[PDB]
């Protein structure tokens, strides 16, 4: 039933431009850095390992943390407790079965009480203005699959690991919207696993070409390479799992063709 | 005790940060309160412009007092 | 009936009657209700002339309040209070036409409403239907992932849900609202199971037993059983008797087994059964 993709597929492009946290963000903090911030960001992507949630789980949760680290000042000793009211959130809006709020205490090493982590919750949802469903990479590589020339999971797999890897790094990352991490992730992993490029079919759909594509696709490139020696490696070694086909182990193109 | 089990920039000052959180949630009342001329908080009706009035839940379609599930 | 009261207020303009909601919250384990969350999320995306507004949030300390727009009646009760009267064509025609509406808008924002049933869909002496209840609704993605299995009360959940459905999708809602439609005619449930089987069972001597001809895979499907008595299709003039051709036509495809079959709320929009739709106020006192 493919009735609705065109009307979603433009909704999405609509949102995206409006739950978009301020690129340079991090310059405003008094304390926190980008650093801590893929630390952060990387506990994530374990304990979204743990509790094996989804994956789309772990992206809204990234997006509620840049959001409100956009316009809060949060000192070093909180950042976990934003990140773990941010994971809540996410898997209480996207799972079926969220994790209860002691299984998140725990998990955080028993850093913070139960009524601290639902105090932040408080504060997220404020910050936010209960604007919980927001666009992901995640949710428009979901759309581009739907283009392959014929359907390959491993292409798939990857390219969810390229748009994971983006998450990390809110530098260059940040400057970059969810459509255009998944376009890049798309035909990077597409070429990578199949030497085919980003279909003329999805230049229809998104109005994006490589030339579009390319300055993000130069960065990804880039940290694709690179991903054997990043200070966090939760995701590498998340795709290094059957389920993902070991993507993860890839090896990358040295370079493009465009 | 698994990997994802971990504390990230240490130890925390219980007291004062429950403390920073008490304050930093009590922003919600504000102009909501001013708009609807409703107290939010006391769950008291007041000033005007919105005539409150508490109706019986038999009056009204039951979605308005449903609670969730 | 019903013990308690709710906080109602008027002022003026255009929005002047509101109803206030309110949650008590549990302060050291959950938080605010998931349920809650999707509502509140979500329904702030969707402000159509066809879906109940909901126009302010206030979290306190240990409460979660929810301004609403008023309307006067539900599709239940105003059923109920027609029952023996039958609500005329022109106003049947109207309410499907706007909830079509409703859901189409739902539906091109990403999103499944999952619980439509005349308890939800709320009336105002004006003429007007429209979706109340997101707290079961939640946002989808192209393609549809796997979700919530059985999901909609029970008389209003569509066949692909009971067989187990890996995925499901908006058909699902437009299912819920043929039933609907056909309970508008004869203020009657279409499909009142009185469990998960039964509700099956009632589907199947309606509409006959799907085969693989009809609902493609269909004898693949999680919880399909060869056992299932295997009845014939019946005239559909039979399912809902007062319904004219272009009713029974739109009616037929809303309650087609095969999900990619379906009709969508959009394409609904556009069949002859509307050719004549206007906006009738209710011919009961609301």
């Amino acid at each position: 039933v493919p009735d609705y993709h065109e009307d979603i597929h433009t909704y999405l492009r609509e949102m995206e431009v409006k739950c978009k946290p301020k690129v340079g963000y991090m310059k405003k903090q008094p304390d926190i850095t980008n650093s801590m911030r893929a630390i952060l960001v990387d506990w994530l992507v374990e304990v979204g390992e743990e509790y094996k949630l989804q994956n789309e789980t772990l992206h809204l949760a990234v997006n509620y943390i840049d959001r409100f680290l956009s316009s809060m000042s949060v000192l070093r000793g909180k950042l976990q407790l934003v990140g773990t009211a941010a994971m809540l959130l996410a898997s209480k809006f996207e799972e079926i079965y969220p994790p209860e709020v002691a299984e998140f205490v725990y998990i955080t090493d028993d850093t913070y009480t139960k009524k601290q982590v639902l105090r932040m919750e408080h504060l997220v949802l404020k910050v936010l203005t209960f604007d919980l469903a927001a666009p992901t990479v995640n949710q428009f590589l979901t759309q581009y699959f739907l283009h392959q020339q014929p359907a390959n999971c491993k292409v798939e797999s990857l390219a969810m690991f390229l748009g994971e890897l983006s998450l990390i790094d809110a530098d260059p990352y940040l400057k970059y919207l969810p459509s255009v991490i998944a376009g890049a992730a798309f035909h990077l992993a597409l070429y990578t696993v199949t030497g085919q490029s980003w279909p003329e079919s999805l230049i229809r759909k998104t109005g994006y070409t490589l030339e579009s594509l390319k300055p993000c696709l130069m960065d990804l490139h880039q940290t694709y390479l690179k991903a054997p020696q990043h200070a966090q490696q939760s995701i590498r070694e998340k795709y290094k799992n059957s389920k993902y086909h070991g993507v993860s182990l890839l090896n990358p193109p040295e370079t493009l063709n465009l | 005790k698994p990997s994802a089990c971990r504390n990230l920039f240490g130890p925390v000052d219980h007291e004062e940060l429950t403390r920073d959180l008490e304050k930093h949630c009590r922003d919600m009342e504000e102009a909501s309160q001013r708009k609807w001329n409703f107290d939010f908080q006391n769950h008291k009706p007041l000033e005007g412009k919105y005539e409150w009035q508490e109706v019986e839940k038999g009056s009204l379609p039951e979605f308005y007092y449903r609670p969730p599930r | 009936g019903t013990y308690g009261v709710v906080y109602k207020a008027r002022n003026k303009l255009t929005g002047e009657v509101v109803a206030l909601k309110k949650i008590r919250l549990d302060t050291e384990t959950e938080g605010v209700p998931s349920t809650a969350i999707r509502e509140i999320s979500l329904l702030k995306e969707l402000n159509h002339p066809n879906i109940v507004k909901l126009l302010d949030v206030i979290h306190t300390e240990n409460k979660l309040y929810l301004v609403f727009e008023f309307l006067h009646q539900d599709l239940k009760k105003f059923m109920d209070a027609s029952a023996l009267t039958g609500i005329p064509l022109p106003l049947i025609k109207s309410y499907l036409f706007q909830l079509l509406q409703g859901l189409a808008f739902c539906h091109s924002h990403r999103v499944l409403h999952r619980d439509l049933k005349p308890q939800n869909l709320l009336i105002n002496t004006e003429g007007a239907i429209k979706l109340a209840d997101f707290g079961l609704a939640r946002a989808f993605g192209v393609p549809v992932r796997t979700y919530t299995h059985e999901v909609v009360t029970l008389w209003y959940r569509a066949p692909e849900i009971l067989l187990g459905c890996k995925y499901y999708s908006t058909a699902v809602d437009i299912w819920s609202l043929g039933c609907i439609f056909a309970e508008m005619v004869t203020r009657r449930a279409l499909f009142p199971g009185d469990s998960e089987i039964d509700q099956l069972f009632r589907i199947f001597r309606t509409l006959g037993t799907p085969d693989e001809v009809v609902w493609p895979g269909v004898t693949s499907m999680p919880d399909y059983k060869p056992s299932f008595p295997k009845w014939a299709r019946q005239d559909f003039s039979k399912v809902v008797p007062p319904l004219d051709e272009d009713g029974r036509s739109l009616l037929s495809q809303m309650l087609h087994y095969d999900p990619n079959k379906r009709i969508s709320a959009k394409a609904a929009l556009a069949h002859p059964f509307f050719q004549d739709v206007t906006k009738p106020v209710p011919h009961l006192r609301l």
